[PDB]
RNA sequence: GGCGAAGGCGAAAACUUAGGCCAUUACUGACGCUUAGGCUUGAAAGUGUGGGGAGCAAAUAGGAUUAGAUACCCUAGUAGUCCACACCGUAAACGAUAGAUACUAGCUGUCGGGGCGAUCCCCUCGGUAGUGAAGUUAACACAUUAAGUAUCUCGCCUGG
């Protein structure tokens, strides 16, 4: 199932969803692209800036996982 | 009637004018809309006197809020269109005008040669014979 | 009946929106969940100007050429109207050099008859495998001429299961300007014949409706039987 | 900041107008002002001088063209800052 | 421009010494400094930033064009018990429109109905139904009238026809 | 990236991990420009794109 | 996939900022494009100043092949990478398609925008593409994102 631009609240940047980027992002430090959670234009672009901005939050690391 | 859509132009009728005509020459479409001015009328009134229209329609929103003018391309039975070829001899950066002494015919006579001489858009062997001349606006076989 | 609403039936479904526009200009607008429909009043008085074109065409006594190749429906249809008439039929498609000339199918014919009447001698004077190879070469000649050798001269008028399927077919026929009709549907294009009808393939009802009536046309012009040209009546079939 | 609107209506001299030659002229005037405490702000971006280039000599051609069709239109244009 | 201070505090530590360390921190404002606590609660930090692994969350609304944004990112930076110090604005590059308004109680209806409890699920999701009520077409809106037809006939061309009558 | 499954087939899981991590890290090894990095990055994509999906 | 003039742009935060996408009945009213003039940038190499240089590497030193290695191969290193400054001006700066320009089959899309519902399938206009009609090309093929076709301007060539 298509993850982004399928329940796509069209707002991701920190609004408590810390549990879905840790899903979004699996615990292996990878992020999902448009190829299989489906995000669009708008949902992959603000789910990139909102997750390396949590690796700037240290909320996701940057190497680790 | 109900377009409910503008038509665009470069800066003049003449561009859009022919860009359609030749539009309907290439893709073969059965009818075109353009935007409204004096030569269209005009042209497409003398070509209805000489025979070689389909219907056509000038159209305004309310006087100027949008004029255009459209016209069907007339075919035949078999889809064989009425104009075997149609090309303006006189664009917005080349005018040409010549007298009534110098208005040929199209090819041999193939078709009709209008000329705007004096006082309106008329035909060459009828110029000859008011013997005044002008604008060869284009060749229409 | 001719062109009455009783003969067409079940007119639903085309491929995936792959085609061309051009049926735009003689069909109804397509429909654009992948089922394409052909609004009948057309379909019904093209039926009926096709008909009476090739009746008048093969009253003439001129020669058909009944071949449909899909995958089993028109393949069948042409069957079953061959072993119904007397006119060439051909089982399968040909590959190349039909109707474009002559002499290709001179010699593939004059062998196809040469090993037929083999077949009706030889049981003896050959091998096993030899007399086997020969049974299913003959085989293999009668299923590209069964109706080849019945003809010296090139059939006057001929019927295709989709000009776009058979593509030689519409090639060597087209290599000279003949008239022709033919199956249409969404996808093609109008100049594949030239008295469209447009209609269903995929579903078999609308297949074998258009299929009968264009064969049954052509079947009253040499005093020939007929299942479906006046019939107010008709029978619902599933893709045999 | 930008300017655009507020000047517009501010700057309406016809009864309602936020596309007239007079109010697209005094609009391209405050970006560009805008645009210069830009390069002030941000002088390497030099596509900020590009577009100001770009605005100025369209702005100039509008008031060539208000000149030289309506004849007065550009009697009461208080706008293309001093020189 | 209107901005939002997340502010930290060092580890998992009394929340009044967070407390604290946040009116220090909010007493630095240059505009108008009214401001609310808005407590988001203790969120873990995968990597240290500065030796801490949680750190209480803390918002703030402020007022103000371009001042007290960079002044706080660094003094906060170099602040030991302040983490990070996000500077978060109302823009945020998404529709604001009145025709996903209501519809974000459809985005409701979407996790409401992404489960359904039931005999037999009568709900997928992602599936088409065209449930489609209303359309617009961008279309501009323009209307006209026939001033002057001559020669109206358009000529009936027949259906597709060549070479016919074989006699 | 947490391997704690079993007491004999956690190499065959760390195996792809590892695959991973060298797929994405197979270009920081070695001098290169940037017109390349870029070209075989994208093509190596959309290769992938057509074949495998 | 988007944006940006090509030049190019991706750890984040913020700063200012413009172009822009749809719908604007509308806001005006022929300002519409144009290049010689005039106005700016133009990668990187490289020039120079100061720091700074974790890092490596033009030239170069050595080891290897070699007929030799200014080669492939390796260990160092100079500028070379960085920061700011200015210069630098050529590029596969390639639509190998000038700008804008006006519409032109289908087709699957894909993205953004406007009306819709649960995101979705829906219509539309623009951004992202070609299979291919017509048209145009020496052929591939451009082809709805023209090399189609109207309007203007300009630069670029007449075989080596």
């Amino acid at each position: 199932y298509c993850r982004f631009c399928a329940i796509g609240q069209l707002r991701i940047d920190l609004i408590d969803d810390l549990e879905a980027l840790k899903r979004f992002l699996s615990p292996y430090a990878k992020i999902n692209p448009r190829r299989i959670t489906g995000n669009c234009q708008m949902h992959q672009r603000h789910v990139a800036k909102a997750l390396k901005r949590a690796r700037y939050l240290a909320l996701v690391p940057f190497v680790k996982d | 009637i109900t377009t409910t859509k503008p038509i665009k132009a470069h800066f003049d009728p003449v561009a859009d004018l022919l860009t359609k005509i030749n539009n309907a020459r290439k893709a073969k479409l059965m009818t075109v809309t353009t935007i409204a001015s004096k030569l269209k009328i005009a042209i497409l009134e003398i070509l209805v006197k000489e025979g070689y229209l389909a219907n056509f329609q000038v159209l305004e929103n309310k006087s100027k809020t949008k004029r255009i003018v459209t016209f069907n391309l007339k075919y035949t039975q078999r889809r064989i269109p009425s104009i075997n070829g149609v090309k303006q001899i006189s664009k917005p950066g080349l005018r040409i005008y010549r007298p009534f002494e110098k208005l040929p015919l199209v090819l041999n006579g193939l078709g009709i040669a209008i000329i705007s001489t004096s006082d309106g858009v008329m035909t060459d062997k009828v110029a000859r014979l008011k013997k005044i001349g002008g604008e060869i606006l284009a060749y229409v076989w | 009946s001719l062109a009455k609403l009783g003969e067409m039936r079940t007119h639903v479904g085309m491929v995936k929106r792959y085609w061309n526009p051009k049926m735009g200009f003689f069909i109804e607008p397509e429909r654009k969940h992948n089922n394409d429909h052909f609004v009948l009043e057309l379909q019904r008085q093209s039926l009926q100007t096709a008909y009476n074109y090739v009746k008048e065409v093969a009253q003439n006594n001129g020669q058909i050429l009944f071949v449909g190749t899909k995958n089993d429906y028109v393949k069948k249809l042409v069957n079953n109207i061959a072993k119904r008439v007397d006119v060439a039929f051909i089982t399968q498609r040909w590959l190349g050099g039909t109707l474009t000339n002559f002499k290709t199918l001179s010699i593939s014919i004059n062998k196809l008859n040469k090993l037929v009447e083999k077949q009706a001698e030889n049981a003896a004077d050959l091998t096993k495998k030899e007399n086997l190879m020969l049974s299913r070469e003959i085989e293999r000649l009668e299923k590209f001429f069964g109706g080849v050798k019945s003809l010296k001269r090139l059939p006057n008028l001929l019927i295709v299961d989709d000009p776009v399927y058979e593509k030689n077919a519409v090639a060597e026929a087209n290599i000279l300007r003949i008239p022709v009709v033919a199956l249409c549907n969404t996808n093609t294009n109008p100049e594949l014949v030239d008295f469209i009808i447009p209609a269903n393939n995929h579903q078999p009802q609308s297949t074998c409706l258009l299929m009968n009536l264009l064969a049954d046309a052509v079947a009253e012009a040499k005093a020939m039987p007929t299942m479906f040209a006046y019939k107010p009546d008709e029978e619902i079939q599933i893709e045999i | 900041q930008i300017d655009k609107n507020g000047i517009i209506k501010s700057a309406q001299l016809h009864d309602k107008d936020v596309g007239s030659i007079q109010v697209q002229v005094s609009l391209l005037t405050s970006q560009i002002k805008q645009l210069t405490d830009h390069l002030l702000a941000n002088k390497k971006d030099f596509i900020s001088k590009r577009g100001l280039y770009a605005k100025v000599s369209k702005r100039k051609r509008l008031l060539k063209y208000l000149k030289h069709n309506d004849l007065e239109a550009y009697r009461n244009l208080v706008k293309t800052l001093n020189l | 421009m209107q901005y939002n201070i997340i502010l930290l505090v060092d580890g998992s530590l009394s929340l009044e010494q967070a407390n604290q360390v946040n009116e220090k921190q909010q007493q630095t404002l240059t505009n108008v400094e009214g401001l609310q606590t808005e407590y988001l609660g203790l969120k873990e930090l995968a990597y240290p930033i500065k030796k801490q692994l949680s750190a209480h969350y803390y918002r703030w609304k402020f007022s103000g064009d371009n001042q007290s944004t960079k002044d706080f990112k660094r003094t906060a930076n170099i602040n030991k018990q302040v983490l990070r110090e996000l500077i978060i604005n109302l823009e945020r590059e998404y529709g604001y429109l009145a025709s996903i308004n209501p519809k974000k109680q459809q985005l409701a209806l979407q996790k409401r109905a992404k489960y359904d409890e039931i005999i037999a699920r009568e709900n997928n999701p992602e599936n088409p139904d065209v449930p489609v009520t209303s359309g617009l077409a961008s279309t501009q809106p323009r209307l006209s009238r026939t001033e002057k037809a001559q020669k109206p006939k358009e000529e009936l061309w027949d259906v597709v026809q060549k070479m016919g009558n074989f006699d | 990236e947490v391997k704690n499954d079993d007491l004999e087939l956690a190499l065959k899981k760390f195996k792809r991990v590892s695959l991973e991590i060298r797929r994405l890290a197979q270009r920081h090894e070695y001098h290169l420009r940037k017109g390349m990095r870029l070209r075989e990055k994208r093509k190596i994509a959309q290769k992938k794109r057509r074949k495998f999906r």
